[PDB]
């Protein structure tokens, strides 16, 4: 599914990401829209044997287990294909553990680049929430 | 436990269609990704593509993007790779695989054959003499692939050798020879099973004394 | 993609020997390479795992090593039962790719083949056809040269010719050598001669029939 970007804000701050340790829901928004470009099918296959995937483009050697990558740990105690569901439920779960890994949202290099330190409250300026 | 069964050898035309399947048991199957590679006589196995059961997740490799297209049923632990407008450059073993990032896992793997030629059930013929004795048998002009022979209906076995069938003129001809003692044969019959599947022909050919 | 050229195509060893396989990346996998055993007609058998994991349940024999771009694979003490083709493949990205392979064969002592010549059936003449057959069994190396004969004359055209993979218990090859021609022209001729000339000597295996 193809998120809309206000639905998706609408989603996102009915998942309690408005402010999620400290982050305001523009940085999520923005975040998916960089990562994922609102596509929860989306899936990024890299270098190193690990597999983006979702949303928020959650990575298979750290979070989630698709059984294919070295050095796995899943840390979101989740199989990555739970992550691809059509409701963001799963992939916002697991997002609150990342960000609570130590690294804030750096831990998605999409967000860094493109939202981190950007006026990220535009990306819900015309939403009704 | 973890097992992985193909759907049999295929036979089409060009331009037609095949689909091939893939079930595989013995884990959660909506885990792991299945992948199917392709390989070819004087070529190098090459990977085609990925499907990651009931999510709706796939990724293929363009070399065969644009005529393959994966599927899977849940309900039956089943994925499927359909290959489009087929030519003779698909003909080939097609494999399915878990992924593990390496492949522990194999299915038994799927021969397609893309040809315009017909269906052709095999000659059975009788090949007798005119130490150890040898005798054997010719199984030709049939089309497509596999044929399977055995001997006394595996009854004989070792001192058997069955050639690789040779592609000639369009028609596959293959040979199996079995070397006996003097003195099993003639005192005894000794008959080459030949069996046919695509052409559902199953033949019991005895060696008797010319 | 990543190039994986696997070094050298083929490769003949004598049993108790050691020896090593060779495969290259084009680009950093790190140790994202695994390597396989194929025989013919079957699925690839898992050797080893992530360039140096042996699969469980694998001969000892078999030794990883590598990093990078460099990947080696080991077979010490090869046994008869080790002939077959070997692969490396990538796990690092996607595409994932393949060696081109290296096909293993068993050196074994040289030894002449057995020559059994056959002529055509009854029930292939009447039908028309008559194929003669020559079984060249059990020998030791692969390349042998076949002639056929009709009455003292060489007939290259209309011969099929099929090799047996190497045998897992003798190392022995064996191979098949077809003569097909009309029923006319066979009932035109009295000898048919199958000679077989093989490194085991200078002096070439004659096995012959006439229809009289």
């Amino acid at each position: 599914k193809v998120f809309g970007r206000c639905e998706l804000a609408a989603a996102m701050k009915r998942h309690g990401l408005d402010n999620y340790r400290g982050y305001s829901l523009g940085n999520w928004v923005c975040a998916a829209k960089f990562e994922s470009n609102f596509n929860t099918q989306a899936t990024n296959r890299n270098t190193d044997g690990s597999t983006d995937y979702g949303i928020l483009q959650i990575n298979s050697r750290w979070w989630c287990n698709d059984g294919r990558t070295p050095g796995s740990r899943n840390l979101c105690n989740i199989p990555c294909s739970a992550l691809l569901s059509s409701d963001i439920t799963a992939s916002v779960n697991c997002a609150k553990k990342i960000v609570s890994d130590g690294n804030g949202m750096n831990a998605w290099v999409a967000w860094r680049n493109r939202c981190k330190g950007t006026d990220v409250q535009a990306w819900i300026r015309g939403c009704r929430l | 436990e973890v097992q992985l069964q193909e759907s049999g050898a295929e036979l089409m035309k060009p331009g037609a269609s095949v689909k091939i399947s893939c079930k595989a048991t013995g884990y959660t199957f909506t885990t792991y990704w299945i992948e199917w590679i392709k390989q070819r006589p004087g070529h190098s196995l090459e990977w085609i593509g990925e499907i990651l059961p009931g999510s709706d997740s796939t990724y293929y490799n363009e070399k065969v993007k644009g005529k393959v297209t994966f599927t899977a049923d849940a309900s039956s632990n089943t994925a499927y790779m359909q290959l489009s407008s087929l030519t003779s450059e698909d003909s080939a073993v097609y494999y399915c695989a878990r992924g593990d990032g390496f492949y522990v896992y194999w299915g038994q793997g799927t021969t397609l054959t893309v040809s315009s030629a017909s269906t052709t059930p095999p000659s059975v013929y009788p090949l007798a003499p005119g130490s150890m004795v040898t005798l054997g048998c010719l199984v030709k002009g049939y089309f497509p692939e596999p044929v399977t022979v055995t001997w006394n209906s595996g009854s004989l076995s070792s001192g058997v050798h069955t050639f690789p069938a040779v592609l000639q003129s369009d028609l596959y001809t293959l040979s199996s020879s079995v070397t006996v003692p003097s003195s099993p044969w003639p005192s005894e019959t000794v008959t080459c099973n030949v069996a046919h599947p695509a052409s559902s022909t199953k033949v019991d050919k005895k060696i008797v004394p010319r | 993609d990543i190039e994986l050229t696997q070094s050298p195509a083929t490769l003949s060893v004598t049993p108790g020997d050691s020896v090593s396989l060779s495969c290259r990346a084009s680009q950093s996998i790190s140790n994202n390479l695994h390597w396989y055993q194929q025989k013919s007609h079957e699925s690839p058998r898992l050797l080893i795992k992530y360039t140096s994991q042996s699969m469980s349940g694998i001969p000892s024999r078999f030794s990883g090593s590598g990093s990078g771009t460099d990947f080696t694979l080991s077979i010490n003490s090869v046994e008869t039962e080790d002939f077959g083709v070997y692969f490396c493949q990538q796990s690092g990205s996607w595409p994932r790719t393949f060696g081109g392979g290296t096909k293993l064969d068993i050196k074994r002592a040289d030894a002449a083949p057995t020559v059994s010549i056959f002529p055509p059936s009854s029930e292939q003449l009447t039908s028309g056809g008559a194929s003669v057959v020559c079984f060249l069994n059990n020998f030791y190396p692969k390349d042998i040269n076949v002639k056929w004969k009709i009455d003292g004359s060489e007939r290259q055209n209309g011969v099929l010719n099929s090799w047996t993979d190497q045998d897992s218990k003798d190392s022995t090859y064996s191979m098949s050598s077809t003569l097909t021609l009309t029923k006319d022209e066979y009932e035109r001729h009295n000898s048919y001669t199958c000679e077989a000339t093989h490194k085991t000597s200078t002096s070439p295996i004659v096995k012959s029939f006439n229809r009289n």
